[PDB]
């Protein structure tokens, strides 16, 4: 009816598969999964369940921009995350998230950039989790 | 099975002259690779590289050795050495076997700091300031993980590698228990030893124990989520006598303990409804809110040691640290606030969105006493837009008052079919003061400005089995290119050849400024993204 109300994934309970099941992703979607109230069981042999299954992720860094003198001004890092949704009604749907940020570079703190680019995976792993969540929306339809 | 020769391949730089690469492919086991490659160079002398390949149950990995004799043209970082050796060595692995072990290897070491502006290699670019060498090993389950780690790093200038701090060893371990109670529970600790080059700077050992404590509550629409945490950190900091008796140094204490508690608030719901004369969409409306406490404590008697200013983008916004590693906490008294628009289409695709947020402070954020103070004085936002099926653009922004309005931002827009047509724009920018604060020992605009790049990037298909490729990025300020990059591919029934040129800035000229270039132009056969991936500034895919 018309302007906003409050709502907004149907269905709930899923199978979860990962090449990495006890990796910091894994960790991620799991939050975002219990987020959601979505209930991640151990069943697997008696599917009749929509299942999520994380092919596997890689990641990714490069110079976006340089100063006059040649060095690397900013740095970008990138997350790809490909999923799979497994509904037993019908056949397959294939995900895929990418996730970005940057940051400057310093050669003269280099290890404190370090602990930065790791704050900064852990966010991007964190985001990840999010779209695929919401991807689920997707799937649905 | 394919232990023979490689074709060869072959350029002239405007440094090097005449180059020619012949490699050698030898397959020692279906898990194992090993190619040698002569790289004859003109101006400076024969280069030897030689990668090594495999694949094991503790992980994938690569090493590699590059060795130059007698060089020729390098003299030395002294100004003289002739006929000297250059050489790098590096190791990337990465593996987890078992499902609990995990195992990480990033490690680059080249024999003087003028390694990759005179030498190519793809473990290295000019734009590199430094080398990378990092060692990790750790175990992780369901509930609990542990992870030791060695972090060093070799830094391209005297001063740089003789200040830059090392993490040797370094310990992160963390705990979790969901469902105690109402609350979900989370422990990190870290154990980390830090030295340095210079005889002068201290040496410290910092442990760290951060209990939290969390109350969630999720529905379909909305969520809040309550958080206690407690920040307690003991350092123990030797100090040389030479570092205590300077005119400019920070009085630092040999033992310090710090124990911060901290309350987090944070809140989010999701409106939405059906838009009016366009029928199928949906517009969703998500606010967001947050309050953050830390009561404030003096840091000054604690060195630095792996702890930068965190940038900020619109998420960044709701992160309760200002700082990396853990060397300074700022006081918080502030509300983040953030407003998120969303647009679906008939088939349920996230076509459009918006995101602006802000943060209010209550009072000013403080971690000592070495001292335009309060209010709404941090705000950003980003954008994204699916045009078509091909088409996408996206970009963002950030201001802060403190730094006089707008500090960052940057769009880009891309086009892309298959894997032969792709056209991509961007401009990024970043205010001087902008880099004065959250990058210092590289300032204001002392020939150093802020940032003002256009870019462009191409590759479409123009013949019958013809394909060019394109890259150029200009700095607006200076009024001179950054990079560029012209290609060719031909292809026939077999696979393809590829001819190229390209341009970069690669140094500086400090006596009447202007910057120092470098060409390159050649062929291999042995394509397009390949020719795409080469430059200081290679094509990442937007989306
Ligand atoms: C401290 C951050 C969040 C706290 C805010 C609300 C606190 C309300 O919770 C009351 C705490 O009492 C919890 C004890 O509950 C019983 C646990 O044992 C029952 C398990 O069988
Ligand atoms: C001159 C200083 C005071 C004048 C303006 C102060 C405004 C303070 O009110 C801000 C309202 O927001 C309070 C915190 O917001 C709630 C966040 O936590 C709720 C989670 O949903
Ligand atoms: C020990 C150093 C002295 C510093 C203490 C200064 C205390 C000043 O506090 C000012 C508080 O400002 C009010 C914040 O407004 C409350 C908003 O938060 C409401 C939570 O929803
Ligand atoms: C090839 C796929 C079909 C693409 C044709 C576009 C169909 C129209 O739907 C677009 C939905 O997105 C809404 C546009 O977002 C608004 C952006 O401009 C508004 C700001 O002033
Ligand atoms: C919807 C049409 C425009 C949206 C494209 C995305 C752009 C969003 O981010 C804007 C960032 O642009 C950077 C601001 O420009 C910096 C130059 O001005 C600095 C003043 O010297």
């Amino acid at each position: 009816f018309n302007l906003r109300g409050t709502t907004q994934t149907e269905l709930q309970k899923l199978l979860l598969e990962s090449s990495d099941p006890y990796g910091p992703l894994a960790r991620s979607i799991r939050q975002q999964l219990r987020l959601n109230n979505v209930t991640i069981v151990d069943d697997a042999m008696r599917k009749d369940i929509p299942t999520l299954r994380i092919i596997g992720s890689s990641e990714s860094q490069e110079t976006v921009s340089i100063f006059r003198n040649g060095v690397a001004a900013e740095n970008q890092l990138v997350l790809h995350v490909q999923a799979q949704v497994l509904i037993p009604g019908h056949d397959i749907y294939p995900l895929q998230v990418n996730v970005f940020r940057t940051f400057f570079d310093n050669p003269l703190t280099a290890l404190a950039k370090e602990a930065e680019a790791e704050v900064l995976r852990q966010e991007m792993r964190e985001q990840a989790a999010q779209q695929l969540v919401r991807q689920l929306l997707t799937v649905h339809a | 099975s394919m232990s023979g020769f490689l074709i060869p391949n072959a350029k002239f730089t405007s440094n090097n002259g005449f180059e020619f690469l012949l490699p050698y492919y030898w397959n020692i086991a279906p898990n194992f690779d090993a190619t040698i490659t002569p790289h004859y160079m003109e101006r400076r002398g024969l280069q030897w590289q030689n990668e090594f390949r495999y694949l094991l149950a503790p992980g994938s990995g690569t090493m590699a050795l590059d060795w130059l004799p007698n060089d020729r043209i390098y003299t030395g970082p002294d100004g003289t050495d002739k006929n000297a050796t250059r050489w790098l060595y590096y190791w990337g692995h990465s593996g987890v076997m078992d499902q609990v072990w995990r195992f990480n290897i990033n490690y680059t070491r080249v024999s003087d700091p003028a390694y990759f502006t005179d030498l190519t290699s793809q473990y290295g670019s000019t734009t590199d300031g430094y080398a990378t060498q990092i060692f990790t090993a750790g175990y992780a389950n369901e509930n609990w993980n542990a992870t030791l780690s060695s972090k060093q790093f070799q830094v391209f200038t005297a001063a740089g590698n003789s200040n830059a701090y090392r993490a040797q060893p370094q310990l992160d371990m963390n705990y979790y228990k969901n469902d105690v109670g109402p609350f979900d529970m989370h422990v990190y600790g870290q154990a980390a030893k830090f030295t340095s080059v210079n005889p002068t700077n201290p040496e410290a050992s910092r442990f760290h124990i951060e209990p939290t404590v969390n109350l969630p509550l999720s529905n379909s629409w909305g969520s809040i989520n309550t958080e206690a945490k407690l920040l307690a950190t003991h350092y123990q900091q030797d100090i040389p006598a030479s570092f205590a008796d300077n005119a400019s140094n920070p009085k630092l204490k040999d033992s310090v303990n710090r124990v911060l508690p901290q309350f987090k608030v944070d809140g989010k719901v999701v409106f939405d409804r059906s838009m009016d004369w366009a029928t199928g969409f949906t517009q969703t409306l998500e606010p967001r809110a947050q309050y953050l406490y830390v009561p404030y404590r003096n840091q000054d008697d604690i060195y630095i040691y792996d702890t930068t200013l965190m940038q900020s983008d619109y998420s960044g916004l709701f992160r309760d640290r200002t700082y990396s590693g853990l060397d300074r906490i700022a006081s918080a008294n502030q509300v983040s606030t953030g407003l998120t628009s969303r647009i679906y289409d008939d088939a349920r695709v996230e076509r459009f969105n918006v995101s602006v947020g802000q943060i209010y402070y209550f009072s000013r954020s403080r971690t000592g006493n070495t001292e335009n103070a309060t209010g709404s004085l941090v705000w950003a936002g980003d954008t994204f837009w699916r045009i078509n099926d091909q088409l996408g653009l996206k970009g963002g922004a950030q201001y802060d008052t403190r730094l006089g309005s707008l500090t960052l931002g940057n769009a880009i827009m891309e086009y892309r079919k298959d894997a032969d047509r792709m056209i991509q724009l961007n401009y990024r920018y970043a205010s001087p003061k902008y880099i004065q604060a959250a990058v210092p020992k590289v300032y204001n605009p002392d020939y150093q400005q802020g940032i003002s790049q256009v870019g462009t990037t191409a590759s479409w298909p123009i013949a019958d089995r013809w394909a060019i490729v394109g890259a150029y990025y200009y700095d607006t300020k200076a009024k001179q290119p950054a990079s560029q990059l012209v290609g060719l591919q031909y292809n026939t029934c077999c696979w393809a050849v590829n001819l190229g040129y390209e341009r970069k800035i690669t140094g500086w000229n400090a006596q009447g400024q202007t910057s120092k270039y470098d060409n390159k132009i050649g062929f291999n056969i042995e394509g397009t993204a390949q020719m795409l991936n080469s430059g200081i500034l290679p094509y990442q895919s937007a989306f």
